[PDB]
């Protein structure tokens, strides 16, 4: 499946792109619309960080474990399926009983080969690969104990028949969970609307809170996406980003260029100050406190980002992007009040490589949704030609120091979201 | 002696837990009632004891050992220790 | 969810198969949507619900909006201003006392709390 011979020069060639990171983020799960942040986190997980063991007595993993917790029908199962396709040594398992391979090791006579075999579980069969666990919230007690041991010590301890062994499982765990009650509640913390204990949640570098909300524009976009899929795969006749997608073949080969390890000798005062500020905020506000493991996961994600660019040294942009990812994961997992406060105070960290067009689009969506809720609360339904003044958008763009909205109005992204600029009355409005 | 010192650093939760529970609970119990006696006025002309509260105990009497209890109050948030800092950091 | 969309296109294909058609006409889609939309029933619950909350949402919305631009947050000035704001094109005595009771009930267990919608 992999040879990587003479194929390395073109790998380095597109590594020279200086926008290869966005190309790779754009080239995963091409069949899933949107979810750009989950795609970036899954790309980091695929490349992973640097395992280290100072001496032989302090073991830190390089694996980046991703937990997708989101209300139903949001392509989490599809994400896991894609990761299984794109990677070598990926085995897919489910928290229910609906899979070939279970999480726990056992020894038994094999049903078809009749051979007494040690059925080392899903965690160790993916020893240097990926363990994809769907329905993560629906595990047994013993599956939870197996996953805790594998995520904690990176080995599985059998003491079952006469076998006493510790056979090891150094996998990246990508899990998908449904929230308690079938819908994520932003007024609760991540830990208290998912049926997982803190020891398990703490073992995940990225916690992606997938969130099914009714946005008419994205609803139209997704509906077009999926209906187009249904049209083009009709048995008779047998994609929106700034960057070109990269074909999954050279992409598998590119990711398989993990033969080169990687190393970092870069800034420490910025990172240390950032953690100190995070501590002061997260212990001022009554929130989930940042800890050491958060900076260690940030280091993993920086190493992964450097590996995506084949750098062999973390560069300040790798660190900055890892900070943005670690903070996005840490901030979305707070309750709503704390999430707003941290979005505000850490916004300079949080908007790295987040250009003006998308920030402004987010603000505009926020105001238009505010307006639509206001309308439909005492008008029975949302109206047609939903609009908003120029001024308040200008005001909020100043609040984040934009002051130049002209390119936002000329933007492809502005037009793509069914927006329009009406300079006659300083109005901007949506069609639906 | 070394064994007894190592064990003293575990009597420090056998016993010291109660002692610093009392020290922080002096402030905890003082904040427990006065922050709701004025709670009819917690929405009136003055929002809430905003920043003078730390200085309130200063005059009639430790910033380090009182800010910690303040954060412990602020950790949960239901009626008074929430709506204090809901309008505090906004209004400074 | 999006599973409703897949179900809708499945039902439309099924409608076309029933008529032995080779193309899904929009009449088939209309019937699939009608069936799907009737299948979803409403959760009616007891107390002018869907009207208490109908204006509770706009009330929370206005308070959230004025939270930014102004730092003036009282109990009386704001309650009266909210009354006037809602009554910006309507007025009555029983309606005003109705809104007074609604504020009373809402404050009993949220005093402009930090929750979502
Ligand atoms: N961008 C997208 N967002 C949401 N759903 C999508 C997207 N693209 C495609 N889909 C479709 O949504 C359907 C949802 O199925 P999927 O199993 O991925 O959801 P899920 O997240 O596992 O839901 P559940 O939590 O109920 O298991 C899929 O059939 C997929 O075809
Ligand atoms: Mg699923």
């Amino acid at each position: 499946g992999e040879l990587t011979d003479e194929d390395v020069k073109m790998i380095t060639s597109l590594s020279k792109d200086q926008q290869i990171g966005e190309k790779i983020f754009a080239s995963i799960a091409p069949s899933i619309y949107g979810h750009e942040d989950i795609k970036r986190g899954l790309a980091l997980a695929l490349f992973g960080g640097e395992p280290k063991n100072p001496g032989g007595k302090h073991k830190v993993r390089g694996d980046i474990n991703v937990l997708l917790c989101g209300d139903p029908g949001t392509a989490k199962s599809q994400f896991l399926k894609y990761i299984e396709k794109v990677s070598s040594r990926a085995i897919f398992t489910t928290g229910q009983g609906a899979s070939a391979v279970g999480l726990t090791a056992y020894v038994q006579r094999h049903p078809v080969s009749r051979e007494w075999t040690l059925e080392a579980g899903a965690l160790v069969l993916a020893d240097r690969g990926v363990c994809l666990i769907d329905e993560f919230d629906k595990m047994n007690d013993q599956d939870r104990t197996s996953i805790h041991e594998a995520m904690e010590q990176q080995s599985i301890s059998i003491s079952k028949a006469g076998i006493v062994t510790s056979l090891q499982a150094r996998c990246t765990v990508i899990a998908a969970a449904n929230p308690i009650g079938g819908r994520y509640d932003p007024s609760l913390t991540f830990s208290e609307n998912v049926d997982l204990t803190e020891p398990i949640i703490s073992r995940f570098d990225i916690l992606c809170v997938v969130r099914d909300t009714v946005d008419p524009v994205q609803d139209e976009m997704l509906a077009r996406f999926v209906v187009g899929s249904h049209v083009r795969h009709h048995p008779s006749n047998k994609g929106v980003e700034p960057l070109p997608q990269e074909v999954l073949k050279k992409y598998i080969i590119y990711a398989k260029e993990r033969v080169h390890p990687k190393l970092n000798q870069m800034d420490q005062d910025k990172v240390a100050k950032m953690y100190s500020d995070l501590r002061k905020e997260s212990m001022a506000t009554g929130s989930i406190p940042i800890t050491v493991r958060h900076i260690e996961s940030m280091i993993r994600m920086a190493e992964a980002h450097a590996r995506i660019h084949l750098r062999d040294y973390v560069i300040e942009d790798d660190v900055n992007m890892a900070i943005r990812v670690m903070l996005e994961s840490f901030i979305d997992t707070q309750k709503f009040s704390v999430m707003r406060s941290m979005r505000k105070t850490f916004a300079r960290y949080l908007s790295f490589r987040r250009d003006n067009n998308e920030l402004l689009l987010f603000i505009l969506k926020q105001l238009v949704a505010e307006q639509v809720t206001y309308q439909r609360n005492r008008f029975g339904a949302q109206q047609d030609t939903i609009e908003v003044p120029e001024k308040d958008l200008v005001d909020k763009a100043r609040q984040i120091n934009i002051h130049n909205l002209s390119a936002f109005y000329d933007s492809e992204l502005f037009r793509m979201n069914k927006f329009s600029h009406d300079l006659k009355r300083k109005m901007i409005l949506q069609q639906f | 002696e070394e064994a007894l010192r190592l064990f003293q650093v575990s009597t420090l939760d056998a016993a010291l837990s109660g002692t610093l529970s009392g020290v922080e609970g002096f402030t905890s119990q003082e904040d427990q009632e006065m922050l709701s006696r004025i709670e009819k006025q917690l929405k009136r002309r003055f929002a809430i004891g905003s920043q003078v509260s730390e200085h309130s105990i200063i005059k009639d009497f430790p910033e380090h050992a009182i800010h910690k209890v303040l954060q412990l109050m602020l950790r949960r948030g239901e009626i008074q220790h929430r709506m204090q800092r809901k309008v505090l950091y906004r209004l400074k | 969810t999006v599973r409703q969309l897949e179900s809708m296109i499945r039902l439309s294909e099924a409608m076309a198969r029933m008529h032995c058609c080779d193309e899904v006409q929009p009449k088939h889609v209309k019937e699939a949507f009608r069936l799907l939309n009737k299948s979803i029933i409403r959760v009616e619950t007891p107390f002018s619900e869907y009207c208490r909350i109908s204006n509770l949402i706009v009330l929370h919305l206005r308070k959230v909006e004025e939270e930014e631009d102004e730092s003036a947050l009282k109990r009386s000035e704001l309650v009266n201003w909210y009354l006037k704001e809602i009554e910006s094109e309507i007025d009555s005595e029983e309606e005003l006392i109705n809104k007074k009771r609604i504020i009373e009930k809402v404050i009993h267990r949220l005093t402009h709390y930090d929750h979502v919608l």
